[PDB]
């Protein structure tokens, strides 16, 4: 187990375990679940009604002092009822540690933006605006940030395709780039890549 | 082993060629179609039959780790050639 | 290749020709496969 | 079916703010034709927001017609401000596409399109 | 019917449409607007050009990858007329002069590099050719453009019999020589016209709809051997169009008659230079040659084409010639002219 | 003739003045306005050429379109080089510009460079180096070397 | 440095231009340069150790007042660093192998290839299919000489991520600039785009 | 109560931005997907 | 299994087989498994596959040139998990990774196969079977597996009409149309008819009735005479497999009364074997003494 | 074996540090001469 | 001329590229980071190495890491050339960018 | 561990402060930016002879593709296309078929110019050294399609370019 395989930090792993432990206790209001993965990073599983009170303890709490919002991610999931996953990823200096605070929220359901927390939030959350559709309530200049002006969807969704719906050329009777419906040179070849043996014992699920 | 369609056109060593109505020949007016001229089966039937003094023979395509990788061949028929399915390269036992 | 000549090969061009775009040696690309769907050739006599 | 609203409680509201957002439109409109000087005219432009609110006109949830409005006042914001361009407010006009045949042989004619 | 010249797709850029379109003299104006009607169908469109190459490149960005093919050819060569229609089910006729060179005259132009075209296209297999005459074009005509125009036409009609004809009026576009010849006198002086320019009638059609006339021509087997004659859905005076002209480019327009014989003395005056000459005699003959009817003969509504006005497209035309103190005057912010 | 052989000499005269002094524009993109700074750069040094940035559309021969073409910048592309002086050219550079390239199924690229703008040479690569580009330039002149302006102004 | 550091018109560019105080850079997700041109003490090769920087010695140039100029002198100074840890490198670079010789996950050399078959079955299924990843979610940040740059990666366990977020240091610096921008000129603001070292693939993705 | 009652149809055609023409004109197929014979997995 | 070699040696070479233009054969690559044999014992029903020789060189395979034509003979390229028995048509078209895999379904006979047509770049590269429990169990016949290329030849893809001399010549569809139709509306009563053939489903079918009941018109005919006397098509108890395909499973006794289910239904004569094998089935035959 | 490797007695140091080698003349002195260059220009 | 308010608008070179990720495999997946951070290439390269060697439980030998500090390091080298002579460049002294991209 | 950039407090004897005195009035520092200019004006510049000359190269260098072939005729792409599996822009359109000899070979082998990323997954994912990716570098073209490389383009390619490839691979297959 020497050469090839990544060595382990127990120490890590029990300290994030004591921190959720410490998290969990604290906050009973929001905090759903607190998970301390293999590779030692801790997830702080919330409820979306708290993104306001769980990051301005980590913000502010001397035990935790996550002072920077480092990464905003959303994660869609088709599979569920609330298919839209937003995740923060929190950096802590002066305890040199990183947490992970993930929530969730369909497309109608609004998240309370918290630039009020993090100001760093303030272009984050609006990609998630342009790239998912999660409305932020209450953000000072919500809108698109990454795509085009005049652009109808939410790109990473899962059900909106790898090319879109529109695609542009230059048309020299109205001297203008118009969008058009889209035709592609070569179709996107799709690969079936999934090799039907279980690739993983330690990540099978129970059946039926 | 190049030919002359019908057309006037060169046929490739697909099989390749456009035929009389085919609009598609417009886009070789005035220029060419470039092909390959040295055909692979035409310079692989060149080869000579090696005879080896063995039952079943290894082969590499040449230089090692600079061919494809190394095949062992069944040479029982005396009826027909073992022929290796990368390379091309066919062999016979000598007795 | 005066000191240490590159290998020769039976197929490898003698006539180093250079990048022949604009020129009518040029290149000019094409499906190199043959008709997928074999149509189907109506005869020759009437039905009469 | 217990949900958090964005800003409206139900239709009222709802329909307040589509009814505002379309008479910041039709305020707007005018300016839009002058400064990207389109080839168009005020009518046409007026035409063509009263398609695309009734493009949208058969949604019976509040939710979803809070974030139409939303999105309407993202389109005005980007429209008002010089944001956007005279190909990207063109591009609801659909000039350069060829006419979908609607009526079924002509479909039938053209392709295997249902 | 061959398998690759089926149609397919959605009709889009990237779509096959089933034309091959040889357009002769696709680098000008009808050429430009028709090679782009044609590239967003997804046309194998043959483009022969006599001109530079660079004069060329803006029809690159019409058409998917391989549908434009451009090569050489010489007006007085039946070789690549050959080399070029020898491929294409349809052939369009494009090719026409305002005014006489050194090395073509009006004759040229318009009867025997139409005939040959069309001798040859007939030589070849062709299923379609199409002419573009001039609404005008007549033998008994004062300008030597609209007879020899005329004789080409009876030429292509007697030489290839399953030939449309088309008969555009007067064609305004963005590159056209009617709108912008008409805001191109401010230079010159007060505009000066025959007869105060009251006494000739004309119907211009825009440039969008007689390209979809033209297509909608190529697709149709109903235009083996017509005569169609394009025209636009409202007549005008000349005096009131140069007058609506001036009041959408907003300029200064103070008119006055030059006489019927010291007005080609100016004719004569520009048509001594061996560049693009401004204006001629011929020009002069033309806008004051009115726009016959022709009830007997289709138009743009016998193919499910709705005419654009005037009103509509003169100010997209014309805002180009404004100062910029009239720079973005609206479309509303001036008055129609009047029908007749 | 002789007419003919004037406006042969002319044709070379002003073909050359046209290719020893290409001036195209700072317009940098993607990674390839790294590649195309380094042509720029001492070692292989497009300037001693005769070919100098400037960085206005209004005073620039050619349009190196170094990079990526998305959805969002295909009209500020288009007005860029509809704002320059006839003659104009344009060297498409790299792999996205022209045919879209790495990002080329995506939905926010324009599939090539050439839908835009027309396409006078294509330098292939993702970056092309600057040694093809720069040869990708000196097939540029190679193409305004064999102009025939006046010779077909003379034969219309 | 003898160019434009004692330079007075270089000064006069970038000593005024662009001050960022300490706890609005923790705050605006500013990393890397951007916070140590501001006097916080974070680089994430000292603090977070990655593969062998725990081996290596090198300093980390804290700035002092946050102006263009500090930024300035600490690009200079991490690339005299960086020549240090080259030269540390070049003098302690160990022999052994250059992919895990886990085979997989890397795939096997070519002479390996074209003579044993379990390594001609993994080169195949590593570039065809390619390796499985566990199901899970990861944050991995390192320093770019930017800033912090990291990943998000989800995978549900197939050969293909679920989700990759590309945490960049310029969305966050230029995030910051409509702070940084507040009472100066253009002809500041071009300083500004230059001291956040500002490139827009990153930015736009 | 800051909670609202919605007993509507859950529709966000109109915010996704997909075209109707293909949104009425598709044929989605909810499946299983059936074993490839090739293999045992 | 690990991720390298230990086998410093040189590899065994095994002489391929000729078993017919169906199953390429390629003995180098097989492992000596023995679901050839299983297959071709107990449900292709052949006893004419093999393992010759002993120990490192046991040969699985005829140990004669005998062409292995068997109703199923194709099912031994799916489970086969090596490449000793690949597909002789499809071999080296395409690979499986590319392959869209559209679930359909088979039309050559009345068993009604459940299939994968796996195609490439809109084209048909090949037909698989899926697992359907009381159809076709995972196997399909081989007209089914290798009757994909006759529908990639010889297709009308254009409207044909006769020409002033009677020949075929292509067409639009306006005018096909036109030209049906003019006949259509001069037809009243008895006078227009149609004969339903052998690949055509219910949409059509029906598209047909409806459309030759606009011209009131009952003359629907198909090619397979079924007797009309009695109840007829009426009552849908006298013209189908009443009980399954999967009752073969249950019952004991059937009777084959004037028909061949080897060829005509052959799955349903690979549920009659493997009834016979396992659930005793006892089977009688009246007609011509078929295999 | 026959690979990269840095040679066995390692390298040279590299210098990595600010090196402004301070030219140039004193203060007094640079007025001096320009002092002396406008005393000489007025005589 | 002073500033008063600055808004920044992004987007220009948006390509999607955390999109195709999602429908290439990992090893098709590195050369995106390639291009993310175009004078940064190798360090997106390590940061995205990182990622995947953290999420399969394994690491790389001795050697491969060493190689891996010394090119990020030229890579180091190669960013704050860029970054220093283009601000120079941007705020005028265009002669070190010329006399540093020899480097 | 870490350093103050840009914390020196300046001496403010009158020696060092007459000294800055007659920095500022006198312009020492610009006299140095003139120095160092002064001294690289009077070196060798690096500018190299393009194209009588060419650019330092290495023979792992990645530039336009080519299909080789065996020392006796036979090409090397046995139609497997790992190629095309491996491809991230998916350049690479592969079609292949049986023919007359019954091995393993391509009718298809189109590989997209202006889609290629120029990485070399092909020549390294390929288990016969097939696919290559040369040193050709200056091989720009005027025409779209003239990039789109189909089989018998890059057949000339590898005909074309073996002399070199070949001397590439046997200078380099010690690394991979
Ligand atoms: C005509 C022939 C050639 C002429 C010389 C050509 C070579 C020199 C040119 C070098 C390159 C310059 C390029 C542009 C530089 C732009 C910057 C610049 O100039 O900044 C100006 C700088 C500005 O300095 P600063 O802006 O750094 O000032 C500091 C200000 N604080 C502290 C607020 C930051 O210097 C001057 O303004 C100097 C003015 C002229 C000095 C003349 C001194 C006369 C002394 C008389 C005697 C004094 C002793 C006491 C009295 C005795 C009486 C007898
Ligand atoms: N106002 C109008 O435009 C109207 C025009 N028409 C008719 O439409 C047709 C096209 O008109 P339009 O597009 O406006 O004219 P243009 O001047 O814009 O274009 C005519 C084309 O013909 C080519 N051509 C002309 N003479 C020759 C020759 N001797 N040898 C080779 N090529 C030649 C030109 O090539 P090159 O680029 O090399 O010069 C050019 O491409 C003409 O028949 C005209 O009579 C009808 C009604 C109105
Ligand atoms: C210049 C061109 C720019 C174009 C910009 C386009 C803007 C598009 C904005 C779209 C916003 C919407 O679609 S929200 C409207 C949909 N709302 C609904 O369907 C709710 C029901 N609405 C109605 O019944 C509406 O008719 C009214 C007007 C609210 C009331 O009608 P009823 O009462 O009788
Ligand atoms: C003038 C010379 C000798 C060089 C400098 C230069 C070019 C050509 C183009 C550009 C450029 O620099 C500016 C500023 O720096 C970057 C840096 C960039 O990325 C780091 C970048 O990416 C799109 C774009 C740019 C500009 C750009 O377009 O030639
Ligand atoms: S073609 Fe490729 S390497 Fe070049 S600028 Fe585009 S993304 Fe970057
Ligand atoms: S099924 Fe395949 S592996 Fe098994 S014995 Fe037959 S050929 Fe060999
Ligand atoms: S794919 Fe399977 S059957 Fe084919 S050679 Fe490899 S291990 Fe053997
Ligand atoms: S070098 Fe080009 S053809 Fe080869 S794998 Fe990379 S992108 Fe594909
Ligand atoms: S080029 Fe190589 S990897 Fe690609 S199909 Fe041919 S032999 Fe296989
Ligand atoms: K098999
Ligand atoms: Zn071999």
């Amino acid at each position: 187990t020497r050469p090839t395989v990544r060595p382990r930090n127990d120490v890590a792993h029990k300290q994030l375990s004591a921190f959720g432990e410490y998290v969990a206790e604290i906050l009973p209001k929001y905090v759903q679940q607190v998970q301390v993965s293999c590779f030692s990073e801790l997830e702080i599983c919330i409820h979306p009604d708290g993104v306001i009170p769980v990051l301005t303890f980590l913000r502010d709490h001397s035990n935790a002092q996550f002072k920077s919002l480092a990464d905003l991610t959303a994660v869609d999931i088709p599979t569920r009822q609330n298919r839209f996953e937003i995740v923060y990823n929190l950096l802590s200096l002066r305890f040199n540690s990183r947490i992970r605070v993930k929530t969730y929220t369909d497309e109608l359901t609004p998240v309370e933006s918290s630039v009020s927390v993090y100001k760093a939030a303030n272009w984050y959350e609006r990609e998630i605006w342009d790239m998912f559709g999660v409305f932020f309530a209450n953000h000072p200049d919500l809108r698109r940030i990454l795509t085009d002006y005049g652009f109808e969807g939410h790109p990473f969704r899962k059900d909106f395709p790898l090319s879109g719906y529109v695609e542009l050329r230059y048309d020299d009777e109205v001297k203008r780039v118009v969008a058009e419906p889209v035709e592609l040179a070569q179709e996107f070849r799709k690969f079936d890549l999934n090799s039907p043996w279980e690739a993983f014992p330690a990540y099978r699920q129970p059946p039926e | 082993g190049v030919r002359t369609s019908p057309t006037g056109e060169k046929v490739t060593h697909t099989g390749q060629v456009y035929d009389d109505e085919d609009y598609r020949r417009v886009r070789f007016v005035g220029r060419q179609k470039e092909v390959n001229e040295n055909f692979a089966i035409d310079l692989i039937a060149e080869q000579p039959v090696s005879q080896v003094g063995s039952r079943v023979i290894s082969c590499d395509g040449g230089g090692g780790a600079l061919g494809h990788p190394r095949v062992y061949i069944n040479l029982d028929k005396e009826t027909k050639t073992g022929t290796c399915g990368y390379c091309g390269l066919q062999f016979r036992q000598q007795h | 290749p005066t000191v240490k000549p590159p290998t020769a090969r039976k197929f490898i061009w003698t006539n180093h020709k250079f990048n022949l775009s604009g020129t009518p040696q040029q290149y000019v690309p094409y499906s190199t496969t043959r008709k997928k769907i074999q149509e189907w050739v109506p005869p020759s006599t009437p039905y009469k | 079916t217990s949900v958090k609203p964005i800003f409206s409680r139900d239709m009222n509201e709802a329909k307040r703010r589509v009814r505002e957002l379309y008479r910041a439109w039709y305020r707007e409109v005018p300016n839009t034709v002058h400064l990207f000087q389109l080839d168009i005219s005020v009518k046409q432009g007026r035409d063509k927001v009263r398609e695309m609110f009734k493009k949208n006109a058969h949604v019976t949830d509040p939710r979803v017609v809070d974030l139409l409005v939303i999105k309407g006042k993202m389109e005005l914001e980007e429209t008002i401000n010089v944001w956007k361009q005279r190909t990207h407010v063109m591009r609801f006009f659909h000039e350069t596409e060829a006419p979908r045949p609607k009526d079924f042989l002509s479909k039938f004619y053209v392709g295997h399109d249902p | 019917l061959h398998h690759a010249v089926i149609p397919h797709g959605k009709g889009g850029r990237s779509s096959v449409s089933g034309i091959v379109a040889t357009v002769f003299g696709a680098t000008g104006f009808l050429g430009r607007y028709l090679v782009n009607h044609l590239g967003r169908m997804g046309s194998q469109v043959i483009v022969p050009y006599r001109c530079e190459p660079y004069d060329t490149m803006h029809l690159r960005p019409m058409g998917d990858l391989g549908q434009i093919i451009f090569m050489d050819w010489n007006g007085r060569d039946k070789d690549s007329i050959r080399r070029a229609v020898e491929h294409s089910n349809v052939v369009i006729n494009l090719v026409g002069r305002e005014w006489e060179t050194k090395n073509f005259d009006f004759e040229d132009v318009f009867v025997k590099i139409p005939q040959a075209i069309a001798q040859v296209s007939k030589e070849a297999g062709v299923e379609k050719f199409i002419h573009i005459s001039h609404l005008n074009a007549d033998i008994k005509s004062s300008s030597k453009y609209l007879r020899n125009k005329a004789v080409g036409e009876k030429e292509v009609r007697e030489t290839f019999p399953e030939a449309t004809i088309i008969k555009p009026a007067d064609i305004f576009g963005r590159e056209d020589r009617f709108l912008n010849y008409f805001a191109n006198i401010r230079w010159f002086g007060g505009v000066p016209l025959i007869s105060l320019g009251k006494k000739t009638v004309k119907q211009p059609v825009y440039i969008v709809d007689v390209t979809k006339g033209i297509i909608n021509a190529i697709k149709d087997p109903d235009a083996r051997g017509k005569t169609f004659a394009f025209v636009g859905p409202n007549r005008y005076l000349l005096f009131d169009l140069v007058q609506y002209v001036f009041a959408v480019a907003h300029r200064p327009f103070l008119p006055y008659p030059m006489p019927h014989f010291a007005y080609r003395w100016i004719g004569r005056l520009f048509e001594i230079s061996p560049f693009e000459p401004w204006t001629t005699r011929d020009k002069v003959e033309r806008i004051h040659t009115t726009d016959r009817t022709l009830p007997h003969l289709p138009g743009l509504e016998d193919l499910g084409v709705q005419a654009t006005p005037l009103e509509l497209k003169a100010i997209e035309v014309l805002r180009r010639h404004r100062t910029y103190r009239w720079l973005s005057s609206e479309i509303e912010d001036v008055q129609p002219a009047k029908t007749v | 003739s002789r007419g003919e052989y004037v406006v042969a000499k002319l044709d070379d005269l002003i073909n050359w003045a046209r290719r020893s002094s290409l001036w195209p524009m700072t317009f940098g993109l993607a990674c390839c306005a790294v590649e195309m700074m380094h042509m720029a750069a001492p070692r292989y040094d497009m300037d001693r050429f005769g070919v100098v940035f400037r960085a206005s559309p209004r005073q620039s021969d050619v349009m190196i379109v170094a990079g990526t073409l998305t959805n969002k910048m295909a009209p500020a592309l288009r007005k860029v080089y509809d704002q320059m002086p006839e003659p104009r050219y344009v060297v498409s550079m790299g792999s996205c510009a022209n045919g879209g390239g790495y990002y080329h199924y995506s939905y926010s690229v324009v599939r090539g460079c050439d839908r835009i703008v027309p396409v006078d040479i294509y330098v292939p690569g993702c970056p092309p180096t600057a040694e093809a580009l720069l040869y990708g330039i000196l097939q540029l002149q190679k193409k305004i070397k064999r102009e025939k302006r006046l010779r077909i102004w003379y034969r219309r | 440095e003898e160019m434009l550091t004692n330079n007075r018109i270089w000064r006069n560019r970038t000593v005024d231009i662009g001050v960022v105080t300490a706890e609005d850079a923790l705050n605006y997700g500013f990393s890397g340069v951007m916070l140590r041109g501001s006097g916080i003490q974070w680089d994430l090769r000292k603090t977070q150790p990655y593969d062998v920087y725990d081996q290596v010695e090198f300093d980390v140039p804290i700035g002092s007042r946050g102006d263009c100029y500090d930024r300035y002198l600490c690009r200079v100074e991490e690339m005299r660093q960086s020549i240090r840890i080259i030269s540390q490198c070049l003098n302690k670079m160990p022999p052994g192998e250059i992919k895990v010789d886990d085979a997989k996950v890397s795939p096997p050399k070519r002479a390996e290839m074209k003579t044993s078959m379990e390594s001609l079955i993994h080169h195949f299924k590593l570039y065809t299919e390619g390796y499985q990843v566990p199901p899970g979610a990861t944050y991995t940040a390192i320093e770019a000489p930017k800033g912090e740059f990291g990943v998000y990666l989800v995978s549900d366990g197939s050969s293909r991520p679920y989700r990759c977020k590309i945490k960049a240091p310029g969305f966050a610096h230029l995030a910051g600039l409509d702070k940084m921008s507040k009472g100066h000129m253009l002809a500041d603001v071009v300083a500004i785009i230059g001291t956040q070292d500002i490139v827009f693939g990153e930015v736009d993705r | 109560t800051q909670l609202i009652t919605v007993d509507e149809k859950l529709d966000i055609t109109t915010l996704t931005g997909v075209p109707e023409e293909h949104i009425k004109t598709r044929k989605a197929r909810i499946f299983v997907p059936a074993r490839n014979n090739m293999q045992s997995g | 299994g690990s991720d390298r070699s230990r086998f410093l040696e040189g590899k065994r070479a095994v002489e391929d087989k000729n078993i017919g233009p169906l199953v390429k054969t390629i003995m180098t690559r097989c492992i000596q498994c023995t679901r050839c044999i299983r297959f071709a014992s107990e449900i292709a029903g052949v006893d004419d596959l093999g393992t010759t020789g002993r120990g490192n060189d046991m040969q699985v395979g005829t140990y004669i040139e005998k062409m292995f034509m068997s109703e199923l003979s194709g099912n031994i390229i799916d489970i086969c998990p090596v490449g000793a028995l690949t597909s002789k048509p499809y071999a080296f078209t395409a690979r499986p990774w590319e392959t869209r895999k559209t679930e359909s379904i088979d039309v050559m006979d009345a068993v009604g196969s459940n299939i994968v047509v796996s195609t490439r770049t809109g084209e048909v590269m090949r037909i698989l079977p899926r697992m359907h429990e009381d159809i076709n169990e995972e196997w399909i016949s081989d007209k089914t597996r290798f009757a994909y290329d006759g529908l990639k030849r010889q297709r009308l893809t254009e409207p044909m009409v006769r020409n002033e001399k009677g020949l075929l010549t292509h067409t639009t569809w306006e005018d096909a149309l036109s030209r049906v139709a003019g006949m259509l509306q001069s037809c009243q009563g008895n006078d227009v008819a149609a004969i339903a053939g052998g690949l055509v489903d219910a949409e059509a079918l029906i598209a047909l009735k409806d459309l030759l009941n606009r011209v009131d018109s009952d003359t629907l005919c198909t090619e397979e005479v079924f007797p009309t006397a009695g109840a007829g098509t009426d009552l849908r108890s006298n013209y189908l497999l009443n009980t399954t395909i999967a009752g073969v499973e249950e019952a004991d006794v059937v009777l084959l009364v004037g028909t061949n289910p080897r060829f005509e239904a052959p799955l349903f004569n690979a549920r009659i074997r493997k009834s016979w094998l396992h659930n005793d089935l006892k089977v009688a035959l009246i007609g011509s003494p078929v295999d | 074996v026959k690979q990269d490797m840095p040679p066995v007695g390692g390298y040279g140091p590299i210098d990595y540090k600010r090196n402004l080698p301070r030219r140039g003349l004193s203060g007094y002195s640079m007025f001096a001469v320009g002092i002396g260059a406008l005393l000489f220009g007025y005589w | 001329e002073m500033v008063r308010k600055c808004d920044p608008h992004i987007g220009l070179l948006h390509r999607g590229t955390e999109k195709l990720i999602e429908y290439k495999t990992y090893l098709q997946a590195l050369p995106y980071f390639d291009r993310l951070d175009y004078v940064s290439m190798m360090c997106n390269e390590q940061a995205y190495s990182l990622a995947v060697e953290k999420l399969l439980n394994i690491q790389p030998p001795p050697r491969a890491q060493w190689i891996r500090v010394l090119f990020g390091e030229i890579t180091r080298l190669l960013n704050h050339i860029m970054a220093v002579t283009t601000h120079a460049l941007d705020i005028g002294a265009m002669t070190p960018f010329f006399w540093m991209f020899e480097e | 561990t870490y350093k103050y950039v840009n914390l020196r407090e300046p001496s403010m004897d009158m020696k060092s402060v007459t000294d800055r005195a007659a920095q500022t009035l006198l312009w020492t520092e610009l006299i140095r930016g003139l120095g160092m200019t002064l001294s690289y004006l009077f070196r060798e510049p690096a500018t190299i002879n393009y194209p009588f000359e060419k650019g330092p190269l290495s023979p792992r260098f990645r530039g336009e593709h080519a299909l080789r072939r065996y020392p006796s005729g036979e090409e090397r792409c046995i139609a497997c296309k790992l190629c095309e599996a491996v491809c991230p822009a998916q350049a690479i359109t592969i079609e292949a078929e049986p023919r007359a000899d019954g091995s393993r070979r391509t009718t298809r082998y189109d590989i997209d110019m202006t889609k290629c990323i120029y990485c070399g997954f092909c020549q390294e994912a390929c288990p016969v050294d097939a696919i290559v990716e040369g040193p050709n570098f200056e091989f720009s073209t005027e025409t779209h399609e003239e990039l789109l490389y189909n089989k018998e383009k890059l057949l000339n390619n590898g005909d074309k370019w073996e002399a070199e490839i070949a001397a590439n691979i046997q200078a380099d297959y010690l690394y991979r």
